[PDB]
């Protein structure tokens, strides 16, 4: 039970701030709600940045894909926040905020591997190499893009997401999925 | 014992077998155990083997295959009711000149049918296989056919139906029984 | 062996078979077993071949129909209770002269049923496939009971349900059983 | 959730700025909402361009045909745009914008495919013979419309949704189903 | 072979035979085996047929009672327990004179039952089907009870109980057996 | 998600504008919502045609029959627009617009076939006898409201509907089911 | 999707106009509704008739039972109007209503059968008896109302109704079910 | 769909009118409302009656237990309507209404029946004895409340209701349930 | 033949059968095959049977009670363990004299038990049917027993459990046997 | 039912005083939620101190991680008071409250034991190597964190949440993890 | 007997096995058993068994694999249609020498398969029984190939396809029957 206060709700004041939440599994509905957010608040103010906080298992591919060509499509710069974890394709996302702008907590995980098809396809032999080929496609192109926005090459990007690779916020740092590990701002700690 | 399996163990001391149903490995085994065994008792003699399969695994029919192949005797195919993805492989692969189709069968071709899933990785692995496994298998069929393996591989693309002489001009049967 | 199979086995003795269920791929591989056999311990006898079939598919029907043209013994048939669809078939298949229907069997004769699935390609390719089926099924069917394809094309479109004597004049079947 | 902010959502602000989305799976349910929503908006400026936002999977042919039937008619210019795919009916779709205004993100793809049945429609073989006779009128309607779009023949249109075909935003435009690849409006790359 | 199998066909080898069950496909198909083989291994002495049923398939039970009229012997129709729609045909249809009830028998006699599911033209020919099968059962009912096919189609409207009395007052059996 | 506030939700527009849709199954709920709407419309301005739009695969007769007589009965005009599909109860529907007010998108297609049953009626032989009756009153019903309707003897329906016959507008148009094909008014195209 | 249009549904207005739609199964939940709405109307104005749309497919003795006296009780008269169908004791409610103002449309279908159980009841023998009892009653009550509503005797009513009667609104305005069957009203038609 | 109109529905305008409708099961959730129904009518006038129409199957024994505590504690007098059907424990209830203001419509049934349990308990046998000394705890308790409401004895009720008892509305006044057989207020049959 | 049936068939071959279920069509039919068998094979030695039963349906338990009664040789029941409803009437119906009641059996003695489905029409042919049958119960267990048949019509109303001491004393079993 | 009261509801009216209640399992819907509360919470008056309810059964380990880094960022001192319970998860938001402010009901509970991987996790043995270290990972962290704010060693609590260890609120305060075991304030019989 | 049963017994008296299925526990069980038999009624003629196997587990492998080294009588392996993961590791246990594949016989090696649940000090467990595991199959798979470790688990890791040509080039099989 989300408490309402006098009205809104957290995410409404949230948003009325510009801080687009993804915190569900990258799904065509979450990928079609953040999208019209940010194109509405692209619409509001382009000249100002749209943070997005980053909590989630990840998802499907190409509603990954929408919500990255969106992000890199509006006007306005987009900072990435990741709070509890960034797995599969959040991963993607948390690296493609605006270089400079993307940070994560002391305690989140980032977890990138490679795409891989849970269920079955079926069929003959002659739609399953087509389906290969596409697969294989969407690999490189997570590949190219991770290769894009962290300074690595391809390859190294291809030979690390092999398997699950887990990264802590300083490994991700080094890695280059983000640029500063955000600090505690508690003021009785700062001065205690 | 129950009545199936008394009239097959009859006709069985008769060297007739049967491959009845889609060709799965507990099938394989059976037929490859009665082949063998038969080949054990006389190894002159011809094997008949009746054909009313809808299909099945490719590694299962490849046992029944090659237990056909290196048996000493005869192996007599009779395409009898359907003869679908596998069996029409294993009615072609009788020995040339004792493959029969009755009046009535209908001998369907087709290209192998699989599934993909886990990695991207593993997916690769799996469509390399594949590729392998359509090659091996529309050699085969072009080398019991005699058509060249161009024909096979346009003619197996969806889905090939065939009579008993539209079967036998094509070459997957010698004879057609009267 | 259990007590029915007893019983079977010991008809079966007596060159007596049955179909009394629907047609599929097991019970047409034993039927065409039962009649090998059957043809080889003796080739100048007959067989009888008691039908109370509700249907099954054309291909096992088909399977049996070819078994029973080329064994060199006569296979008589019997009507009894329901012989529809490729029970029918198979009934009207007999030899001519020895396809006879108790007093109060049920013949009923009608047009395949199937299933399209997959892409347009292939629900092209089974439209034509069934067509060759059908055309085949009804040619049969002219053939042995005497009548045109076109009456049979007519009849069959829908269930043609035949008493006993109905299915004499039409000519599934070649007498009438009354002892 | 989405959040709101009269209460509006994001939905409602881009629908105040002649925008739609067609990210969910064709059916009847979404294409009469497409439908009254296309109608709404020639109602109130019909000289104004409509933006269609487009990330379907695919769906149904009749929805397809609804959706389709409105675009064209209504007075006002589509403009469809892909974002993250357009698979199967969708692809007519975005095909279906008004030339010149087909636009699909970088990343965006396209899944040409012929139409499937899936499961079995079981009768007769009297009622099949019809049924694939309707499915065979489908097919080649939709290879028509693609061909009408695109500017190919429906003959080659018909030899390359034999299989699954996947397009790039790139192969996609060389192949007369988009227009032009977005590119990026962020002004800090620029 | 378990124990009912084997105590049925020890009763089979003194020419017993039962039907406890509904009047299925194969429970039809397994009488009529009976009664051949026992048909076949003597044709003089009589077959008893013990029916303890609560009904089933008109089909399976106009086999059963093709196979007992066509049979050379004389089939003796004891009803024990129960005997309902299918088995109170198969009661009534033994051999004149030995037909019995056990006298705490009890009998139901009620017209068939059915469903109809297809289309509107499926459903005529099914409703037209149905007219003639309880034309006939009646038909046959009325033969076999001696009386006439109105009452019996009067009293078949529903469920109708007979005891072992009312029954023979009725015509169904010609014995009440005690001993 | 259809775009609304708090309610300016499209299918209100369309209702302010004498618009009914039928969107869905024909059943008792919907059904009785539509004979609501135009029991509505026709009071608030019984002199001024009511429109509706045919988007179903149909379903219950009895429910088409209730929209039948509304229909009917209204003060009103009623026109009738196909747009998607019309099969099975809603193409009795399409039909029974006032006539010259039947109108369909081109790429609509209208499915006209014989009542069937949802299931198997089990029961005594006589309770059979009843319900096989009333099936065929209601087929031979069908019969004679499209016959009514489009201008064609009952036999010729009988025959035609037997199995599923499915007709494009243009078909549907010469059939007399509907009576013009509308023709897309886009600007840009002309 | 039932549009609105103060704002108002279309059974809102129905009902400011005094019309009642009995569009369900009747049950409690649809009877106490069906009950309240009589009520309610009945203050409202005693003396001015209320309007009962009928298309339901039957429902249960005891709840036809209190739509019927609530209907027999009010001091206003009720109107009775048959849409797509009147089954079972929708049909008893039909022929409820204020003689002269009972009708149908001219497509509707009446179905009157007797009382059926619904599944099985199993208990001793001397429970059973309690309950055929009770069945037999509420079969022999169906029977009188409907035949103090049609004109027929009692002994007629359970001859017909003994298996499944479908009377058209012809049919049933012969039998008594009905007065009027209803006339279509629209201007194109009539002057045609 | 219960129609509300000018924002007061049915339910509401009787409750103004102090009307307390127990037309569902008797549980946990239906006795919590109606407990604080009858605490907010009382509350508004203590020395004005408060009606409750029942059309109810019955249910628990507590929750019947708690509703008839809250009747016979409140203030106001309880007027009990038994409208359709008041079985097993609405019966009760019914019948403890305010002596001379009990009433039932002419076509209504009561049934009566001792407490049954529903399924199986399952335990040792010192918890199943327990659980038995309970459950004629109950029936004794439902017995002795029933004499003292109808003027019978609980022997007599005991015997009655030793297996399920229906009474007619004219059955139930002979009985001691209800006062007064409803009689109709139509005036056209006056 | 498995170890279980092994037994019985050992049993059976001493005259020893078992009734340790509920009384169903299947297991009525069973004791009914064995009952003639054994007549049959020796017509002047008695049959033991032992009961083990919580209930079962009353044509299974009347036709087993007929096949007693017909048959040649004394039937002696024991109760074993328990003997309700079907299994306490089976009991009671032994050769008086012969009947048995191991020292610790229970009998319950209770009346039928039921179900109503159709329509009204339908009911109340069943509820007169269930008229019938409590009343020849009734008639049959005082019979038995030797009771009034009030008394039986009052104690069966709900259930009653007699120890083996009161049920000889009510008529149920001539002796407690004990070794 | 929540009743509201004159507009408002009790968790609204609780939130306005600053305080937030974790009484569900700690999983992202949860998650999501406490972090967006704490922001606004933090925005509206950054010295005031927020107060957490925690009454749960514990819950993910990243959702902990999120809501435990969200309370150690904000400009706010965090007090915590553990009403029913504390198990696993919630324990550690227990002890994570500013030194001094965590506090305990005296039947609380406060269930503290090592994670435990729910379900079973299939694949090669290279992918559960790597499973496994993660596993390792997350237990070493939670100890870590534990023994920062509890003052302990990681290695004591590593030998104390080998299995289940439940503390009693006192238990608590002695090992650490709460300060204050609330007394209660009720004026009579002070 | 059934049918299969019947085949089954008689080609056992003729010291033929038969491994078609999935190992687990039950059929490394009667295998066991059967070499047990078999080594019992003569200690010197040799035991075939035949492979079809899909996979299985490993102490059931370990299990048949035991049993095949203590046999006093030599055992034959022949890969007749497949031979996966732990009948590609029986196949290779196979006395050097007596390995043959049909020709058209596949051959996998895959590293094994498992998983984790429980509490972390369990899965730490689990995680080190899983190493041990690995190395000790890996390493009894380079003794029977030849194959130096490094290759048996870089091959190892995902699957690795071979056929009967490659499968005897690697070391699995010493002929191919024919």
């Amino acid at each position: 039970i989300l408490p309402s206060f006098i009205e809104s709700n957290p995410y409404n004041k949230l948003f009325e701030e510009r801080i687009i939440f993804l915190g569900v599994q990258v799904d065509d509905a979450s990928a079609n709600d953040i999208m019209a957010q940010l194109l509405v608040l692209e619409s509001l103010d382009p000249d100002r940045d749209i943070t997005m906080y980053i909590n989630s298992p990840g998802g499907g591919f190409t509603s990954l894909m929408a919500i990255y060509d969106t992000m890199q499509y509006v006007r306005a710069d987009i900072q990435t926040v990741c709070l509890g974890q960034a797995a599969s394709a959040a991963a993607v996302l948390l690296a493609a905020g605006t270089p400079g702008k993307r940070m994560a907590l002391p305690n989140a995980r980032v977890l990138i591997h490679q795409p891989s098809l849970s269920g079955v396809i079926q069929g003959q032999f002659s739609d399953l190499e087509i389906q290969a080929a596409e697969i294989e496609r969407m690999r490189t192109l997570m590949e190219t893009t991770l290769a894009r926005h962290t300074g690595k090459d391809a390859g190294v990007i291809r030979k690390d997401t092999d398997r699950d690779k887990i990264l802590t916020a300083e490994e991700a740092k080094d890695y280059g999925i983000i640029d500063t590990v955000l600090e505690y701002r508690k003021l009785s700690a700062q001065t205690a | 014992l129950s009545l199936t399996d008394s009239v097959y163990e009859r006709l069985l001391s008769e060297r007739i077998i049967f491959l009845g149903s889609e060709v799965n490995d507990e099938i394989a085994n059976r037929l490859c155990a009665q082949i063998l065994l038969l080949a054990a008792e006389d190894a002159s003699k011809d094997i008949s083997l009746y054909i009313n399969s809808p299909g099945g695994s490719i590694s299962a029919g490849m046992a029944i295959y090659d237990t056909m192949v290196l048996a000493p005797c005869d192996i007599a195919t009779y395409a009898m009711g359907m003869a679908a993805s596998m069996g029409e492989f294993l009615l072609a692969a009788g020995t040339k000149g004792k493959r029969y189709a009755l009046p009535h069968a209908r001998i369907l071709m087709h290209q192998p049918l699989g599934g993909v899933t886990g990695s991207a990785a593993d997916i690769a692995i799996q469509a390399e296989q594949f590729a392998v496994i359509k090659k091996e298998m529309f050699r085969l069929n072009a080398e019991f056919t005699g058509q060249p393996i161009e024909r096979i591989e346009a003619d197996s693309d969806r889905d090939r139906w065939f009579t008993a002489a539209e079967a036998l001009e094509y070459g997957f049967v010698d004879h057609i029984i009267t």
